[PDB]
DNA sequence: TGGAGAATCCCGGTGCCGAGGCCGCTCAATTGGTCGTAGACAGCTCTAGCACCGCTTAAACGCACGTACGCGCTGTCCCCCGCGTTTTAACCGCCAAGGGGATTACTCCCTAGTCTCCAGGCACGCGTCAGAT
DNA sequence: ATCTGACCGTGCCTGGAGACTAGGGAGTAATCCCCTTGGCGGTTAAAACGCGGGGGACAGCGCGTACGTGCGTTTAAGCGGTGCTAGAGCTGTCTACGACCAATTGAGCGGCCTCGGCACCGGGATTCTCCA
């Protein structure tokens, strides 16, 4: 069979990521999780859909900006694996703690 | 009765591009750019009259607030449209 | 003369000689050859280190406050953070001191309002400590002597009291607002009244 | 309600990664990026739970999110304005 | 006694009139002058014609008719005094530009 | 000019009765006390306009000081704004 | 003649808030318990930087607070450093903390 | 006219030790001479901008907080 | 002394300390040189050229400790234009 | 170097549902006129900014030397990528329904506005006391 | 042992507080209809899991050199002082510009109908990637 070398399918699903622009995460556990969260503060709410579809687009975003942030982290240290001491210096140089 | 930018934004895409339309997520992302920018420049003239001490928004205060604002390129021509249609406001 | 008061009375503690310290009449000879012959009407006490505000708190040995622990009843001119002066007289023990506030005279007016003036009412030209040290010639220069000597400012006995609360001290501290300043009752010429402290 | 963060799968954060332009992920990412997702989530609609607290609703609105994360700096257009 | 709109004395075509009444009640002054509205408004045309001239360039660079969100990303994002007045914003549905740092490209 | 320098003073005194502050740190206390204000009036204005209402009450300032701090610190400000305005409106 | 601060039981003036929060142009119109729930929330942030910023002066056996410890008053709390953290201190410093690595 | 070599090596160096830093490459110095002239710049036409609308020649240090503020950078202790 | 021990003696007093690092009339020369670019016949106050002395120090001190972790984070204890960079981009400004 | 195999591109045809124009009507923008005060304009004061002058002195500077440190190379092994297979459950479609947002009517109490006045609060003075060095 | 930046009296002044009126914005309740939660079920796409193996992370070693440190010269900041005047800051005066009101009228918004741009499908040409 036809056997690809690590890295090219990682490549193409770069392009075609990027290439895109829908949603990533699966919409119903998204939509649970905001519901879990939303238990915590305030008990018996209620969401408008257009509402879980903005805070998946803002988490969506956030995610993404992130990982930018993290993979030129990864790229500073001479690799080209992102790991959670990247993910933490990302987040320390942007303030959020 | 929701107001919205719909039919300015249509009226500058004819003038700008006549072959071209637009879709309805895109009256959302201009209608909330221009209520942003909106809001930004308005505050910003809120704050300028404020400090020093005055009680009328003017042109001179919209045109520091857009110089504070916007970058450089983007911001003279923004002054240079502003004061073309003032004076084609008051002279006309 | 023989209403000048000796050692033997002004050998006393804060409290009953501040108590026996009304109505009293402090004569400055100013050397134009007349005298002003005014009445005490309100007067501060201070008892030691237990009073917060006392300028000697805590058994305190300055090198400026340091005549009044050598013999009571010491005389003690000084400056209130500038200019203007304050009239004091200090007690057997440590930070005991009684200090005068508001003056009424009955003659000699004229002389002080030219003086003052360095518009003119008479019922704020002596409304406070300040205003009777620019109206009866003090100055630095009555620190170091006694209050039996030679021709200058002494004492004289003349012809209800009310303990009232500190003005101007401000919200802070245990002591600052216990009632022991006392002052005479009906009398329209005070300066720091207490409308409702005259109902005991 | 109960464990809905692992919901968010490892192949939902390896797309969201390769959209930023990552190569190669490691093993102890995923976790790491669960966890700021909960603390972004936790900011943004708790204030957005407040906003539906005071104007007396039990619907948490769009333009609700769209005010609470106008107010953290990640403005949101598309969802009214 | 032709009623003649603000906007077409000002030669624009955002509404000189809408703009007054949101600066009226909007709270920003107790007064809001004669000039104002005319500048903002041909401020606002002038940025709303800088975003969608960009915009149908890369709807007609896609070989498409019609602009979508990701056409505006694409416009905000490749124009620089555009990008850093709009930095800190999320175009729904608008994607990310495709770039990747060349160490992940292969040798 | 008009300052907050007596009132934070007063302040001072409560909590610290034996301590002083200099005059570039009372400064540096005025503008605290202005910007925090500038943010919880700002926070409610737009309360104000979201909800078309026209008044800010304490209801507004309350939720403004709930967005706007921290968790512990903005509990014990909730807590101290409503004995101050339960307490006044008694009176 | 009770003033308002006193009504209260508060030590911020509650006229002066009031009067800001009318010529501020914020609203329209202004509450009465307003301006006392906005001059209580500002006295507890300011008793809360004072009470630290003491502490640190007290650490530090200084009687009279310097901008130093109000620095390290704001930025040795976490509340505090979350709330006044896109602000510099004029004549702050920073904290002393040095990096793990660097040390022998 | 170079007053941004004005800014020494050693000041620069001393900015980096209260900052935590131990080594400094020999190249840091012109980078972080761009860096300040770009943010004071940045702040410096903002308060001019200040400074044109109050209708004045000097400019205070209000206007330099109110730059400062505009760009998220607020300071205290200059009446602000 | 070896290497190292002085520069720590360096940072543990300079962290301590409060006074302004950077040096004021060489500052305030720089202040004028820039904003002559943008207005002819300037004038400043002097806290105008002490406020933006104290923010300039407070931007380069923050950059440095950030720049400090980018160099620490590839395994080094040396900084680089490379860290100033990356910091820099991460914050948002380039 | 060719070459097999997978992936992306690209042509034409289908169909759908959403953009785009038409139209009636509400309601908000415009036209005159008043009237009131905010703000432009002239003028004067005096604060503070600027230029310049010697001195001494702390800091910047250039050079010499050396050792810690970056950086390249190299070996290992571990962890992640690619791929096939199996299990899981998102998702689309449809429906019930009931809670909740929107709206209208009607008060009604709270806040704007104004007069009068009086008590806090900002400006002031400088020896010296603790306070800092 | 020595330098040094804040501490209760006084004139006055002016903004806050009590008192009264008005009117309109918010509270309250009944009613209505979109719309959001919950459930059932089939289908199929996506996730999960196991396994092999390539390749990158990481630790170690050596070497060149480039910064740290120290010392002597040098230079120009820092402080103090003098002179000069531009321009911030305030005040008085008058008038032009905007708030406000009422009548009028046209334009923008909701409803609604129609056709064409675009997503999808499918076979074939083109290109990329891995490999002996």
């Amino acid at each position: 069979p036809h056997r690809y070398r690590p890295g090219t399918v990682a490549l193409r699903e770069i392009r075609r990521y990027q290439k895109s622009t829908e949603l990533l995460i699966r919409k119903l556990p998204f939509q649970r999780l905001v519901r879990e969260i939303a238990q915590d503060f305030k008990t018996d709410l209620r969401f408008q859909s257009s509402a879980v579809m903005a805070l998946q687009e803002a988490s969506e975003a956030y995610l993404v900006g992130l990982f930018e942030d993290t993979n030129l982290c990864a790229i500073h240290a001479k690799r080209v694996t992102i790991m959670p001491k990247d993910i933490q210096l990302a987040r320390r140089i942007r303030g959020e703690r | 009765r929701k107001e919205s930018y719909a039919i300015y934004v249509y009226k500058v895409l004819k003038q700008v591009h006549p072959d071209t339309g637009i879709s309805s997520k895109a009256m959302s992302i201009m209608n909330s750019f221009v209520n942003d920018v909106f809001e930004r420049i308005a505050g910003e003239a809120s704050r300028l009259a404020h400090y020093n001490k005055r009680s009328t928004i003017t042109s001179r205060e919209i045109q520091t607030a857009v110089r504070l604002l916007l970058p450089g390129e983007l911001a003279k021509h923004a002054v240079s449209e502003g004061t073309k249609a003032v004076t084609k406001y008051t002279s006309a | 003369h023989l209403t000048r008061l000796g050692l033997e009375f002004f050998d006393q503690p804060a409290v009953p000689l501040a108590r026996a310290f009304l109505g009293q009449v402090l004569v400055r000879r100013l050397p134009n050859g007349t005298e002003l012959r005014g009445r005490i009407v309100e007067t501060e006490a201070y008892l030691g280190p237990e009073d917060e505000a006392a300028h000697s708190r805590g058994g305190r040995q300055t090198p400026r406050n340091r005549g009044m622990f050598m013999k009571p009843g010491t005389l003690y001119v000084y400056i209130i953070y500038g200019m203007y002066f304050c009239m004091n007289i200090s007690s057997q023990g440590d930070g005991a001191c009684v200090l005068l506030r508001a003056l009424e005279p009955l003659e000699g007016l004229e002389t002080m309002r030219q003086l003052r003036s360095t518009v003119l009412k008479d019922r704020e030209l002596c409304s406070g400590p300040s205003k009777l040290c620019q109206a009866l010639a003090i100055n630095k220069s009555f620190d170091q002597r006694d209050l039996a000597q030679d021709e200058a400012v002494w004492l004289e006995r003349g012809p209800a009291v009310v303990a009232a609360a500190r003005v101007g001290v401000g919200h802070a501290g245990e002591w600052a607002r216990k009632p022991l300043r006392f002052y005479v009752r009906g009398s329209p010429w005070v300066s720091v009244v207490d409308r409702v402290a005259e109902q005991d | 309600l109960r464990d809905n963060i692992q919901g968010i799968t490892k192949p939902a954060i390896r797309r969201l990664a390769r959209r930023g332009g990552v190569k190669r992920i490691s093993g102890l990412i995923y976790e790491e990026t669960r966890g700021v997702l909960k603390v972004f989530l936790e900011n943004v609609i708790r204030d957005a739970v407040t906003y539906t607290e005071h104007a007396k609703r039990k619907t948490v609105t769009a333009m609700d999110v769209v005010y609470a994360l106008k107010r953290q700096g990640r403005t949101l257009y598309g969802f009214g304005g | 006694a032709k009623a003649k709109t603000r906007s077409s004395r000002a030669g624009l075509q955002f509404p000189v009139g809408r703009v007054h009444r949101l600066l009226r009640k909007g709270n920003y002054a107790e007064r809001v002058g004669a000039g104002a509205p005319v500048y903002l408004a041909a401020v606002l045309e002038y940025l709303t014609a800088e975003i969608l001239e960009l915009a149908g360039n890369a709807a007609r660079d896609n070989k498409k008719t019609r602009i979508i969100p990701r056409h505006l990303q694409l416009a905000v994002r490749n124009d620089e005094e555009l990008n850093k007045l709009l930095g800190r914003v999320t175009i729904a549905q608008g994607g990310v530009l495709p770039n990747i740092q060349s160490v992940l490209l292969p040798k």
